[PDB]
RNA sequence: UUAAUUUAUUAAUGCACCUGCAUUAAAAAUUUCGGUUGGGGCG
């Protein structure tokens, strides 16, 4: 019965969409787990709009993902498909942070509730947030509401421009340095009760989207040494004000 | 309705004739005049004139 | 049916408050009436059975006010009239 | 999906008092004080049965304890059943064959010029104008009032050739008599219960039209089957029934034979009327029903093929359109779907007049349609004479 | 509490039953819903949404024909008379569903896909991998709750390991066991969204009432 | 209302529902709006 047990799973997986070797490449992954346990795992992935090619990318990265049991995973699958992450939108969630199916429900629910009500995003706006930046779920809850309202009040950019420009995937370490500096240059300026004073605010391509190597030539381009004091001057400004106030 | 926690002063800033503020009335009267005699050197000094002062020792 | 304060000190706003018992529904067996009952029961009644070492015991050991229930006091009539005859 | 919501269903009983769950004692209730008391125990009352029997408060037994709850389901036709497939459904459950148009012998009786009433074009127009314009005090009569007037006044015109034909005095037109007939088809039992108006009765048999070679010629014709409609649709399913054959009369009744059946659509509403496709289906069933009432009387309750067959015709109407049918009954072994079969000659959509303007129409002061019938067809009255003179 | 409802029949007939409209009120007489009340009178046709409802004695696959397809006042679709055997029904109609068309029911899951004609009722399991379904259940045996408005349809997408996810008109993929009966072929009244009602009186004939006059922020 | 005092009440979770204590919101409840220049070209 043990030899035939491999055959019927290989019969069902061949209809599912794998190859001869890629099924036999999954035999090195099953550490601890059984074969009946395996077939309920793989099906519940492919049922949520997964192709059989990206599914080995997450499982070879995360070999602990198979020990998750049967009944909690179907409740996890239903809550995420309520949120509209199914059919290929779950692929970018699974590769960058593989621990989604095992981490707890309430931290997903406290995150979506803070976005939907406290930040007043719409249902398609939360779904576009969750597809683009899945790093929002590993971030502390009080820090998430701060980085929205810093965009909402000090940066002033409205709801659709936060969601489209992938705003929530940058840290508060990075974003305080590149905002207050460009604010105090007289190159950025916050919008008014209606909007602005005289100058156009730059786009977030020129503010946030360039990396550390490409920052010094494209965004700053005034003096290389000039920002480095203000990297640490704002850091001391961060330290004393958090303790005293 | 979205309400702040800490950054309360940085919302609903008024335009010309702003009624309330004390310290940005010094700010808005520095934009025009120092843009004439300094050129593209007004951005360099404003970050220094709002961040922090370096002190010295008088032994 | 009583009243409280806000944050455990007198100088705050006064609020009303209803404390209710936690209601379990457990299944018991009466050795004297030989039927099982479906009964709304609390924590301290269950503890009052064990501290009396029996449920036929407890209905005959308490006066009226200690159980204070029309069904349980009918159980006191119903069980003890079984004993009377 | 269950029909009927909880708030409109029967209310559930209140949960029982816990006095009942102790077997030691008897409950203390308000059985003594003969009124409700909220602070006494809820009594159980015995099932109370009416000791006597009353006419205006009689309760029937349920439908498993009647004297005749036989397990085999019968299917009964009356004046209210409206068939789905129409004539094609009525053809199968009668086992009769459809021949379009009245036969040659019927239409030959009106061909002779002496067999015409005086002013056969004018006196019909006076019967139409009397019933639909001149009858009541009201301006316009509804269909529940002029429809019983047209045919029973047209009977009076067809009856006035009695001086010419003294055999016309052998007929009466009894109203409100109820016939019934039963037959079996492949398995199941089927019944007609003919409750209608104005059957016209003669004491002579009507002569057979189709020869026995024609009846032998009916073996080759197959009854046209239709599926997914079963041929039982829109008949009253009744599990409580008496298998009976009734001619509508007892023994020793003068005029024992029907001559023509005057069916009607007497409803004022078109949804409450019968369609012409459905009205001809009731023509098949009542004419077969009055004919099978005598096959079960004159020949007994045996399945055979009749040596001297019986023929009963019928006249159907709406008030504006007329339908004509002659039914020839010639077989009784109806359990088998093969062999010989009956034949009927029908007539579809045969209208007396197109429209009656009961009030003048005005279009810029000049009338375009005056009072009286519009589109009157005198040909239909010849056919309504030709059925009235058949066999006489 | 003098709101005994007109929903009181416990026995299915095809005949139009008189509907007692509410006007937005509930059983306490309070308004919960604003903007309905008045309109042309309507009668209710009890539409049978469990299309696989097995007849008496007989069971298994069995099969139906269409009598008439008339407009439903209490719906946004076009209902049809459908009679099988000695029972006649009220069902919702598909797009090319004329009077006298050939339709079928089944409850068998084959080892090969089943070709759909234009209007048949079948389980979701014995259907193509990308076919265009209609009225669907949610937990096998309930009836049709889901999509029936006018031309609203979805696709079966993928079927993995005894489960078929269907697609609602709103992109909200959901999990259905592959033995729920479902009508196949696009629902009638495909040009209901292209309707322009013209007057203000058309949606006061329909039953709707004007909105309030507070300017909200 | 972004005034003060509150969260009993509804809505969520915390150590299937219920119940007992907490957290975040929604709905609200209660109470007040000093004095001296009021038209000011807005301390
Ligand atoms: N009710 C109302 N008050 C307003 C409006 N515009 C301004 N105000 C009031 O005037 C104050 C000052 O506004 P200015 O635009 O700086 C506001 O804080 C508010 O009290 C408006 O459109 N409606
Ligand atoms: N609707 C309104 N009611 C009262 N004052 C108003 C008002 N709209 C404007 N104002 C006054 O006029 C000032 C200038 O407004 P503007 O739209 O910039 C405001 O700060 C306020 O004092
Ligand atoms: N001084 C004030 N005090 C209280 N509420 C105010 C206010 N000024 C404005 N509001 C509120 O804000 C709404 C819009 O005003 P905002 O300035 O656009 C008003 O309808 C009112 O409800
Ligand atoms: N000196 C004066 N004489 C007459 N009316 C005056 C006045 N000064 C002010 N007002 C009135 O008071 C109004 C004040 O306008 P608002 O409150 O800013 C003026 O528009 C005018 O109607
Ligand atoms: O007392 C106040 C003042 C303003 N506001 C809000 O601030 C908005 C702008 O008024 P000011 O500029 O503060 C106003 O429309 C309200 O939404 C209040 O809610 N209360
Ligand atoms: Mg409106
Ligand atoms: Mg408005
Ligand atoms: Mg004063």
């Amino acid at each position: 019965q043990g030899s035939l047990e491999l055959e019927r799973v290989m019969s069902s997986l061949l209809d599912m969409g794998f190859s001869n070797a890629h099924i036999n490449e999954l035999l090195s992954v099953r550490r601890g787990a059984s074969l009946q346990q395996l077939l309920d795992i793989i099906s519940e992935f492919i049922l949520l709009g997964l192709n059989p090619e990206p599914v080995c990318v997450v499982l070879k990265k995360s070999p602990q993902l198979l020990k998750l049991p049967i009944m909690q995973m179907r409740k996890r699958s239903s809550y995420l498909q309520k949120l509209g992450l199914g059919e290929g939108k779950l692929k970018r969630v699974l590769y960058c942070c593989p621990e989604i199916f095992t981490m707890r429900q309430q931290d997903i629910n406290d995150t979506v509730r803070l976005l939907k009500e406290k930040c007043l995003f719409t249902v398609q706006q939360v779904t576009k947030i969750l597809h683009s930046c899945p790093s929002v779920l590993r971030e502390d809850l009080g820090q998430l509401e701060y980085k929205f309202q810093y965009a909402y009040f000090r940066m002033g950019i409205k709801h659709p421009d936060i969601v489209k420009s992938e705003y929530l995937q940058y840290s508060l370490t990075k974003i305080k340095q590149r905002h207050i500096y460009l604010e105090r240059l007289g190159r950025y300026q916050t919008p008014d009760k209606k909007g602005q004073t005289q100058i156009p605010n730059p786009l977030l391509k020129d503010i946030l989207r360039v990396s550390e190597a490409e920052f010094l030539a494209r965004t700053a381009c005034t003096s290389v040494e000039e920002f480095q004091v203000f990297k640490k001057l704002l850091a001391r400004e961060e330290e004393e004000s958090e303790s005293s106030t | 309705a979205t309400v702040p926690r800490r950054h309360r002063y940085k919302k609903k800033w008024a335009a010309t004739e702003p009624k309330f503020p004390a310290v940005r009335l010094a700010l808005q009267n520095f934009d025009m005049t120092y843009s004439v005699q300094f050129g593209d050197l007004w951005p360099s000094i404003r970050v220094s004139l709002l961040s922090e002062q370096k002190y010295g020792a008088l032994v | 049916l009583g009243q409280i304060y806000a944050n455990n000190d007198k100088l705050s706003k006064r609020l009303k408050k209803v404390w209710k018992p936690q209601l379990f529904e457990r299944e018991f067996y009466s050795e004297i009436l030989d039927k099982k009952f479906t009964v709304t029961v609390t924590m301290r009644t269950l503890d009052l059975i064990d501290e009396a070492y029996g449920l036929d015991f407890y209905i005959l050991k308490t006066p009226k006010e200690d159980l204070c229930s029309k069904f349980g006091m009918d159980l006191k009539r119903g069980m003890l009239l079984r004993l009377a005859r | 999906y269950e029909w009927g919501v909880r708030s409109t269903r029967k209310s559930e009983p209140p949960p029982l008092d816990r006095v009942y769950e102790i077997p030691g004692l008897e409950p203390i209730t308000f059985a003594g004080k003969m009124h409700f008391v909220p602070w006494l125990a809820r009594p159980i009352f015995p099932p109370w049965d009416r000791g006597y029997k009353d006419p205006r408060f009689y309760r029937s037994p349920p439908l498993h304890e009647h004297p005749l709850y036989k397990d085999q389901a019968c299917y009964i036709f009356h004046h209210r059943c409206r068939l789905l497939e129409g004539v094609k459904q009525a053809l199968w459950l009668t086992k009769t064959k459809l021949i379009e148009g009245l036969p040659e012998k019927v239409l030959s009786l009106v061909d002779d010029p002496r067999n015409h009433i005086e002013n056969q074009d004018e006196c019909v127009l006076n019967v139409i104008s009397h019933a639909r314009l001149w009858q009541t005090t009201e301006e316009i009569p509804k269909r529940e009032t002029y429809c019983p007037v047209i045919v029973d006044n047209l009977i009076q015109l067809c009856k006035s050739q009695i001086l010419k034909h003294p055999s016309l005095a052998r007929r009466i037109c009894v109203q409100n008599s109820t016939f019934s007939a039963t037959w079996n088809r492949e398995s199941l039992l089927l019944q007609v219960r003919g409750s209608g108006g104005a059957r016209l009765s003669t004491k002579d048999p009507l002569p057979t039209i189709a020869s026995r070679e024609e009846i032998e010629a009916t073996k080759n014709h197959v009854l046209e089957t239709f599926y997914p409609i079963s041929p039982i649709i829109d008949l009253h399913e009744c599990n409580i029934y008496d298998v009976k054959n009734d001619t509508g009369f007892q023994e020793g009744y003068p005029y024992p034979y029907p001559h023509t059946l005057y069916l009607l659509d007497k409803a004022n509403l078109r949804p409450h009327r019968l369609q012409p496709d459905q009205l001809r289906a009731k023509m098949i069933l009542f004419a077969f029903g009055s004919a099978l009432a005598q096959a079960r009387l004159l020949y007994g309750n045996d399945a055979k093929v009749l040596e001297q067959p019986v023929v009963v015709q019928s006249v159907g109407t709406d008030g504006r359109v007329f339908h004509f049918l002659v039914f020839q009954l010639n077989t009784t072994d109806l359990d088998c779907n093969e062999g010989v079969k009956n034949l009927a000659w029908v007539d579809s959509d045969q209208l007396l007049y197109q429209h009656f303007w009961c009030l003048p129409v005005i279009k810029k002061r000049v009338v375009v349609e005056p009072v009286g019938p519009v589109g009157f067809k005198p040909e239909t009255f010849r056919k309504f004479l030709a059925l009235y003179l058949h066999g006489a | 509490a003098n709101f005994v409802s007109w929903k009181s029949r416990t026995k299915y007939t095809i005949t139009p039953v008189k509907m007692r409209k509410s006007g937005g009120r509930d059983h306490t007489g309070r308004i919960r819903v604003h903007g309905i009340g008045g309109g042309h009178k309507q009668r209710y046709r009890m539409i049978d949404f469990l299309r696989f409802r097995p007849e008496e004695t007989k069971s298994g696959p069995f099969e139906e024909k269409v009598i008439q397809v008339r407009y439903d006042p209490c719906r946004s679709a076009d209902i049809a008379l459908v009679a099988g055997g000695s029972r006649k029904r009220w069902i919702i109609a598909t797009e090319n569903m004329q009077a006298g068309d050939t339709i079928l029911n089944s409850n068998h899951i084959g080892r090969m896909a089943v070709a759909a004609r234009e209007g048949d009722a079948h389980p979701l399991g014995a259907l193509p991998v990308g076919t265009l379904i209609n009225n669907v259940e949610s937990e096998p045996g309930r009836g049709a709750q889901y999509i029936r408005a006018a031309g609203t349809c979805g696709v079966l997408l993928r079927k993995v390991n005894g489960t078929a996810i269907i697609q609602l008109p709103s992109k909200r993929q959901m999990q259905v066991l592959e033995t729920c009966v479902a009508t196949v072929g696009r629902v009638s009244n495909v040009d209901h969204n292209k309707r322009v009602i013209g007057k203000a009186g058309r949606n006061r004939w329909l039953g709707k009432r004007p909105n309030s006059g507070r300017w909200h922020r």
